[PDB]
């Protein structure tokens, strides 16, 4: 019974609770290791010890959060609860290979947990390069254990991207064209096919590497004649892709919740909603190289890669602008997840502008492998990705649950995560211009003010999680079943109530060809 | 050579309540048990390897 | 051989297996004081 | 409600994801053994069971196919969706070894001898046995196609001995490449050019072996009439996996054996 | 001589094949001198070039190569 | 959004029960761990 | 060439396969498979929405190009009406499902 | 070098390093334009009790915001990319020093003329005298000859490692079996620090740079009382 | 190095049958012969200790180590040198 | 499907009790924040 419920599903439904379940624990893992980052910065000294022990912490932190956190609830939470109920669907395409991937997380993330504890872990960087990632100086299983969770992940990952695709083209009601689909149905959509184009080059390189290792071979290494740069072309040619993969069903969420809280029918252009995202997508792809601008390429292709960087600003731009638009004449409402929505709204705007800056290759050379990167992506992943994933969970858990959050008490927890991100990741911005590297156990004296209070903010929204779990618990504790939903209209997820029935759609949908 | 793909379609067909993978008799109940005790005899097998490695 | 065969016996070997199983299990425990294996001893 | 009204399929609460799941976890954590403690059962195990998956998890799918009727129209165009949206993964799984190898290959590093193929390596000939692989290759590529037609045209018989002659160029193939290896002057560690070339075409190597095995596959549905005329994704699938491998082949056979050598 | 000048044919951040082929050039005037005689001139200009841009470690390891006869250039 | 009253009502001090315990379960191992770090830097 | 002897759909399909095959022949269509085309929509030709219960959703597609589908449950009983455009659609009982 | 309290990027020392700041300042420049023209534009929507719920017509402002965000970015590009070339340009060195990152040093080779080379080592904050730096003093300065055009060569003879000088404007990976070139040019005597810049083990952030420019002459004599 | 030839407008089984048996099988049997006439068996080639081959990092999985899988002593030699 | 549905039912923990609960999400998210802790500590226990 609970077995064949909960370990040999066939539901979205409910594998899409197990994905969200995974996320939010593994969400506690990656906070952990990110507050030990701070305990070791936070006062000028050594608090755990040589850069080894550290650089393990921040290289778990990366894969924790990213693979284990941000993407099982985003597409597997999200993208498998509300997908088949946006567009009418009984269901996903292959109902039976939806629950392997799932399935193949917790496996994945053992492997990743494993690395930690054998030997001296690695301490490699998420970007896991060679040389350092070599069986020289990174003897031992702990890599290889890196690599193994990292296939894992990536099957995973391109198994979901080839239901999500099929579900999504193939099962809609037969007078619905896909112009006549929700954004975030196309924003996992478009990220679906990001992930079944780079997650295999991804997988080809550190393939590559694991032989480099453990077979002789020399892909990498000079001696044979390989190359430590060919890495670090395969890692990116996915690396970036991945980023927009992280982002794109925020986008998503943010313009339903928007346009929700704003009384809205629609959101403002759908059309050029749907064209950017395109854009970016595509885009995304032949940019890779703004990762190795002081690598020591030509400047011809330096300066190529920092124009075609530069252009992803133009459909990102019609995107905050629309989503401005669309709160024009609004009857605006301020409930948890409108706060959450604003917030990513300027936070990622300005996260986003701060990497127009280092698109530029020359400013790069001195602002590469500094604190203002760890800046720029944190504001686009901890003010952006996460406040999108937080209001989406705020906006959708009647519908996942039956039951209410308590509005006040997740306004609070607005609150407090705003000041303490802010806090954290703004002093950074200095600490990067005036020259701390990154992956740092230690740093000069006089980078300890801004260290300071950055550790501080860390605290800050330690609290915050915490408070958060709390949340849920008194939801769970009360009770309050929910009765009426607005605008349902024109927002199907909610039309079969709170839950939706094991069984949805049953019976079809009718729609009517004009 | 035969072709009795019409006696398996009623054997599947048949109202019997069972689960696809169990319809077609005892051998699937068989192979079932036997390949879901190698996979948790496996994982407990890796977690044992784990443990001991972790140690110097 | 190929009489014995059959596709309707299975019930019977599953139901085999767990007594087959059980009385598996004796025999190591009665093997296993003999062996005395120090490493069975350990256990 | 009760009794649906869609064409869809509603599979049944199966293990198998679960269990290969888990034979990922101990092959991959297997491996690491066998690569660091020395130690195979683990892979053992883990191989096995992940048989056990495949071979579970298939039969149910023909079991829902070709026994139960669950395969509408519907739902046979997502499963078209599915096998090319796959073979397009693997397109892009190889796109890395060809990136490997140019990058190489165009740009030899002095410890080399700042050329290609390296000072010390002596390439097989194209003209010889790649050539042979070639052709048997893209004969089969007509075979199949014979096969494919002869199934819509209902001709058993013919079909059969397409299929049959279409499995066994797969198989002279593998042994074909099998010696190749065993007599070829370079080895996986030597240098770059072995591991470009291992690797890249053992890859593939490995993809002729799990093609043939689907053919293979297919060969037996077809002997106990599982195809109709007209519903037979599982060859069109087997199909399209075949061409793939031609295809790849060919990339191969002119980048590697033949300009990068 | 002050230090090797700009080279065309190396106008980029990787200078590799720069000390490289210098080093080859040097070693490949110097054999040919020598089984010439030519009043066994000499071809210096390669071997200043080379030692200011090829860290000690790489010409080391090469000369060591020539000696067993395992060095992979051809000179 | 509208919803019934809880069926089950968490008052005030069920809340500073819950919000308590959730914050204990959080900052107890970890300080714990954190209080003798120098024991392990130590042996 | 020459020569027979695989299995037709007509002679082998079975379940549902069989049955989308057949109500199809007949002109029919129980599994939802086609686009159902409009009526007038007026209150006196109303779309006519079949159904296996006695309520199912619609989803009014108001104008040709638009990219919002407007959705609610059609109840059985008298006509309802799409809450942006008017549009009538009333139930009506399934009848073919085997 | 980084004192406390810093906002922005170290004093320049070279000519590329002023160049940088100012195009720095005329990107931040519009990075607080549009960054607070959005925050405008939201608390603007955000305050009006006034509704227009109905449908509106997109494309037409379309235009406007997809036609300025393309001029801003020339306005950007182009300065960045002047700049780029100006840094791989066409220079003659009077001077190649070569550089090796090692696991948790750097080591230098002065060998135009003579074999002379040796190892930098960081300074253990424990022996550090009065008045030295606590994680950058480094034991052998790397001297060189200030007002002149050097030609560095960057390598590595293990993992990845990064030679990098902030106050000069420079930062070239040091990558195995690679030889990238950078040039230096400070404009003023005095000492220079930088740190590793690529995650290379236990000791990444403990081999450090310390660049001292003196004029040619006393250059010279150091560069032969070193052998 | 062709263009193409013989159009057979009609391509049915009977027309894939006929490229099988006169086309692909016999092209097949031209190459088996031509690699059966090139068959020249080539004399292990001169050992030289080079160090970009022969590498070895860590011993191999299998064996004593310093054994490739498809080793062929023949024509493969160990780091030392040749087998025997 | 013998599968309840409804609020608290579609999930893999009784939320019947609200206290059995609390402990639940207490472990749950509690022994997920404390195990990067104990993986450094045990970093620190080798040798
Ligand atoms: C979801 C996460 C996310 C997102 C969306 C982005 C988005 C962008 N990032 Fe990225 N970035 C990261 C996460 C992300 N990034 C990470 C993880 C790293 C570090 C990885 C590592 O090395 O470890 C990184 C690193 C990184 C680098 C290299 C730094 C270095 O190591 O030297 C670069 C350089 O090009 C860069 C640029 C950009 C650009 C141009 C965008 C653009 O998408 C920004 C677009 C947004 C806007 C431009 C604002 C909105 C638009 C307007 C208001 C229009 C008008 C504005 C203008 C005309 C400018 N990022
Ligand atoms: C998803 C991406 C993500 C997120 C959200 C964060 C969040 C945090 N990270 Fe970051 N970090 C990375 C990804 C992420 N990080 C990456 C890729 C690197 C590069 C590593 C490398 O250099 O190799 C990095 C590097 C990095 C550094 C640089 C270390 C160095 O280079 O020396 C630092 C230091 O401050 C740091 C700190 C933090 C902090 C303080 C938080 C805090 O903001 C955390 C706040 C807590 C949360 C926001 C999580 C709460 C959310 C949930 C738990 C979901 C709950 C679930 C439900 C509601 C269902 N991170
Ligand atoms: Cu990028
Ligand atoms: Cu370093
Ligand atoms: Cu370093
Ligand atoms: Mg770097
Ligand atoms: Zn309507």
């Amino acid at each position: 019974m609970f077995i064949n419920r909960w370990l040999f599903s066939t539901n979205h439904k409910d594998i899409g609770t197990l994905y969200l379940l995974f996320g939010a624990w593994a969400g506690m893992v990656g906070t952990a290791l990110s507050l030990l980052i701070r305990a070791e910065l936070g006062q000028p000294g050594t608090l755990l010890g040589d850069d080894q022990i550290y650089n393990v912490v921040v290289t778990a932190h990366a894969f924790v959060m990213i693979f284990f956190m941000v993407m099982p609830i985003m597409i597997g939470g999200f993208g498998n609860w509300l997908v088949p109920l946006m567009i009418g669907a009984p269901d996903m395409a292959f109902p039976r290979m939806n629950n392997m991937s799932f399935w193949l997380l917790p496996p994945s993330f053992l492997l990743l947990l494993a690395s930690s504890m054998v030997e001296a872990g690695a301490g490699t960087g998420w970007t896991v390069y060679p040389p350092l990632a070599g069986n020289l100086a990174h003897a031992g299983a702990s890599v290889d254990l890196t690599i193994f969770s990292l296939h894992l992940a990536g099957v995973s990952s391109i198994l979901g991207a080839i239901n999500f695709i099929t579900t999504i083209i193939n099962m809609k009601p037969p007078a619905m064209s896909q112009y006549q689909t929700p954004l975030f149905v196309w924003s996992v959509m478009i990220t679906a096919v990001l992930l079944l184009l780079s997650l295999p080059v991804l997988a080809a390189g550190i393939t590559m590497l694991l032989t480099d290792r453990n077979l002789n071979t020399t892909f990498f290494d000079p001696a044979g004649g390989g190359d430590p740069i060919l890495y670090q072309h395969l890692f990116w040619f996915f690396g970036h892709p991945e980023v927009y993969i992280l982002i794109l069903p925020g986008f998503g969420m943010i313009s339903h919740i928007v346009t929700y809280y704003s009384g809205k029918k629609e959101p403002f252009g759908y059309m050029g909603m749907v064209w950017a995202m395109m854009s970016i997508g595509f885009l995304g792809f032949i940019v890779w190289a703004h990762h190795m601008f002081t690598v020591g390429m030509d400047v011809d292709t330096r300066a190529y890669f920092t124009s075609a960087t530069m252009i992803i600003a133009i459909p990102t731009g019609v995107k905050v602008f629309s989503w401005l638009a669309t709160l024009h004449g609004g009857n605006i409402k301020w409930s948890p997840a409108m706060m959450w929505a604003l917030g990513f709204i300027f936070l990622f705007t300005v996260g986003g502008l701060t990497g127009i800056v280092l698109a530029n290759s020359s400013l790069d050379i001195v602002l590469h492998d500094t604190y203002y990167v760890v800046a720029h992506f944190h504001y686009v992943l901890s003010m952006g990705a996460v406040f999108a994933i937080m209001g989406g969970f705020v906006h959708w858990f009647p519908l996942f649950s039956g039951y209410t959050l308590n509005d006040t008490w997740a306004k609070i927890h607005f609150a407090i995560m705003f000041v303490g991100v802010n806090m954290t990741f703004f002093p950074q911005h200095f600490l990067g211009l005036s020259g701390m590297p990154r992956r740092y156990s230690d740093y000069p004296d006089a980078y300890t003010m801004w260290n300071t209070i950055s550790s501080m903010g860390s605290f800050i929204s330690l609290t915050a999680v915490m408070l958060m779990v709390f949340i849920i618990w008194e939801a769970f504790a009360s009770k309050r079943e929910v009765l009426t939903v607005d605008l349902t209209t024109t927002n199907l997820e909610w039309l079969n109530g709170c839950p939706p029935p094991y069984h949805t759609f049953e019976e079809p949908t009718y729609v009517n060809l004009k | 050579f035969e072709n009795r793909v019409a006696e398996k379609q009623k054997l599947f067909q048949e109202d019997n309540g069972l689960p696809v993978h169990l319809k077609g008799g005892a051998t699937d109940n068989i192979l079932y048990r036997v390949t879901m005790t190698l996979c948790l005899g496996g994982t407990l097998y890796s977690l044992y390897c784990l443990g001991w490695a972790s140690f110097p | 051989l190929t009489r014995f065969l059959g596709p309707r016996y299975r019930q019977l070997a599953r139901n085999w297996v767990p007594t087959a199983s059980l009385w598996g299990a004796v025999g190591a425990v009665g093997l296993v004081w003999a062996t005395d294996w120090r490493l069975i001893l350990d256990w | 409600m009760t009794h649906q009204t869609h064409a869809y399929h509603m599979v049944n609460p199966s293990p198998w994801p679960l269990t290969g799941a888990l034979s990922a976890l101990l092959m991959t954590s297997g491996l690491t053994m066998w690569f660091h403690f020395n130690s195979m059962t683990l892979l053992m195990i883990g191989l096995t069971t992940n048989m056990l998956t495949m071979y579970q998890w298939w039969r149910d799918v023909i079991r829902e196919s070709t026994f139960q009727g669950h395969h509408t129209p519907a739902v046979q165009k997502g499963l078209r969706y599915g096998m090319i949206l796959f073979i397009i993964s693997e397109v892009l799984f190889f796109t890395g070894f060809f990136w490997a190898f140019y990058h190489s290959s165009l740009a030899p590093t002095p410890e080399l001898g700042g050329c290609w193929p390296p000072t010390g390596i002596h390439p097989l000939n194209p003209l010889e046995v790649p050539l042979l692989n070639t052709s048997v290759l893209l004969a089969s590529g007509v075979s199949i196609t014979w096969a494919h037609h002869s199934l819509m045209e209902g001709d058993r018989k013919h079909m059969l001995q397409a299929l049959f002659i279409t499995i066994t160029l797969g198989v002279y193939f593998t042994l074909l490449q099998a010696s190749e290896y065993y007599e070829a002057p370079f080895t996986i560690s030597d240098g770059v050019y072995g591991s470009t070339f291992f690797v890249a075409t053992g890859f593939h190597g490995l993809h002729v072996i799990i093609g043939s095995t689907f053919l293979i596959v297919c060969f037996f549905r077809q002997l106990k009439f599982h195809f109709t005329s007209n519903h037979h994704f599982g060859f069109e699938a087997g199909a399209w996996y075949w061409h793939f491998v031609d295809v790849v082949w060919l990339f191969l056979y002119v980048s590697i054996y033949w300009w990068g050598s | 001589y002050q230090t090797a000048p700009f080279d065309s044919r190396f106008p980029n951040q990787n200078q590799t094949r720069n000390c490289w082929q210098n080093y080859l050039d040097f070693h490949r005037c110097e054999k040919a001198m020598t089984a010439k005689g030519g009043d066994v001139s000499v071809c210096e200009w390669y071997r200043r070039v080379y030692k200011s841009l090829c860290p000690i470690s790489w010409v080391s390891t090469w000369d060591d190569r020539r000696a067993e006869g395992t060095f992979p250039g051809k000179i | 959004i509208t919803a019934k009253p809880a069926k089950t009502p968490t008052s005030p001090k069920e809340q500073a029960i819950g919000l308590s315990v959730t914050f204990l379960s959080f900052l107890l191992p970890a300080g714990w761990v954190l209080y003798h770090l120098d024991n392990y830097k130590k042996s | 060439a020459s020569g027979g002897g695989v299995p037709t759909d007509e002679e082998q399909a079975t379940g549902l396969e069989r049955e989308v095959m057949l109500a199809a022949r007949k002109g029919q269509d129980p599994y939802n498979i086609l686009a159902p085309k409009a009526t007038s929509g007026t209150k006196e030709d109303p779309n006519l929405v079949p159904s296996i219960t006695n309520k199912r959703i619609v989803g009014c597609i108001c104008e040709e190009d638009n990219s919002t589908v407007i959705w609610f449950w059609l109840h059985k009983g008298e006509a309802q009406r799409c809450p942006s455009c008017g549009t009538h659609y009333k139930l009506v009982p399934h009848q073919l499902a085997h | 070098m980084a004192y406390p309290m810093q906002l922005g990027f170290q004093d320049a020392t070279s000519p590329i390093m002023e160049e940088l700041l100012h195009f720095h300042d005329h990107t931040l420049m519009i990075v607080f334009l549009i960054s607070s023209l959005v925050l405008y534009i939201i608390s603007l929507m955000l305050t009006t009790k006034l509704t227009h719920t109905s449908t509106m017509d997109a494309q037409e402002v379309e235009t406007i915001w997809t036609i300025l965000p393309a001029i801003i970015l020339i306005l950007i590009a182009l300065p960045s990319l002047r700049i780029l070339y100006m840094m791989d340009e066409i220079n003659n060195p009077s001077l190649t020093v070569k550089t090796m990152g090692h696991q948790w040093y750097w080591s230098y080779e002065y060998t135009d003329y003579e074999d002379l080379s040796f190892d930098s080592y960081m300074i253990p904050t424990s022996e550090l005298k009065p008045g030295e730096l606590r994680l950058l003093e480094v034991d052998n300065r790397v001297v060189l000859p200030m007002e002149m055009t050097i030609r560095m060569l960057v390598s590595s003879e293990d993992v990845l490692h990064s030679w990098a000088v902030p106050s000069l404007g420079l930062k070239t990976d040091a990558i195995p079996g690679r030889l990238n070139q950078t040039t230096l040019m400070s404009s003023r005597p005095g000492l220079y620090y930088g740190q590793c810049s690529e995650i290379c083990g236990s000791n990444h952030s403990f081999m450090p740079i310390v660049l001292e420019l003196v004029p040619l002459k006393y250059f010279e004599k150091w560069s032969a009382s070193m052998l | 190095a062709s263009a193409a030839k013989g159009d057979h407008g009609g391509t049915g089984a009977r027309t894939w049958r006929f490229l099988t048996f006169g086309l692909a099988l016999p092209s097949v049997a031209l190459c088996t012969l031509n690699s059966w006439l090139h068959s020249g068996h080539r004399e292990r080639p001169a050992f030289i200790p080079y160090h970009h081959l022969r590498i070895r990092t860590k011993p191999f999985s299998w064996g004593d180590g310093n054994h490739t899988f498809f080793h062929n002593p023949r024509v493969n030699p160990l780091p030392t040198g040749y087998e025997k | 499907s013998h599968y309840e549905e409804g609020p608290g039912k579609n999930i893999p923990f009784s939320v019947e009790n609200k206290w059995r609960l609390l402990a639940m999400m207490t472990l749950f998210f509690g022994s997920g924040f404390a195990a990067p802790f104990f993986i450094v500590r045990h970093q620190l226990l080798k040798k």
